[PDB]
């Protein structure tokens, strides 16, 4: 199969998951 | 399909649930919400009543300054509110970020 | 976790993506959005530009009358608009239903 | 295991999926 551009191509909020690395519940 | 359905929720509602987990206290969600101003927070559900916990320790000083100027002050501390106020809480964050 | 994460999106944003599929035209989503006034519609993504298609044939006459009185008239026909307007489109539906 | 009340217990929008039975893309 050939590469196809994703419908939602912009950088998502998936990158931000790392912000919760060391946090615990309050 | 779960990954593209989450992409739709992000484009439609400017919010992304990174993951969920259930501890002794209850069910918890890591959440980011955006417009480029972005806020990261946890929502806890205890059985129901909702606990909001901002995730700010990692953010830079410039980032914190911008958010603080526009967002309501209570959004920078832990907050507890009834489940029936959750959608308004989302909309208040959305309106404040944009 | 996918089912409880969708439950959160529903409580937080009053919207539910029932399912997705990709036909020859593009990627499509069956969507319901609520407050008790509820609207069912499809969103198509063609490559991007967004196609909105209301799902009204099943609704009763009383149901259609209530929605029509408050919702913008264009929400009862097919509509095409740019991807950059999707969140406003969501908010307009949300504001009109509540 | 014993039954436990779900955190999100209200009737959801999952019931409405049936509204799209016979509809096709426009």
């Amino acid at each position: 199969a050939e590469f196809t551009s994703p419908y939602f191509g912009r950088p998502s909020l998936k990158t931000r998951a790392k912000q919760f690395e060391g946090v615990s519940s309050p | 399909n779960s990954e593209v359905i989450k992409d739709l929720y992000e484009y439609l509602c400017n919010v992304r649930v990174h993951k969920s987990y259930e501890d002794d206290s209850g069910l918890w969600f890591d959440i980011s919400q955006g417009t480029y101003s972005i806020m990261d927070y946890k929502l806890g559900f205890v059985k129901t009543e909702v606990i909001y916990a901002p995730v700010l320790k990692q953010r830079s000083t410039e980032e914190l300054y911008s958010l603080q100027s526009k967002l309501p002050e209570y959004l920078f501390e832990t907050l507890s509110f009834p489940l029936s106020s959750l959608n308004q809480f989302y909309n208040k964050i959305a309106k404040s970020l944009n």
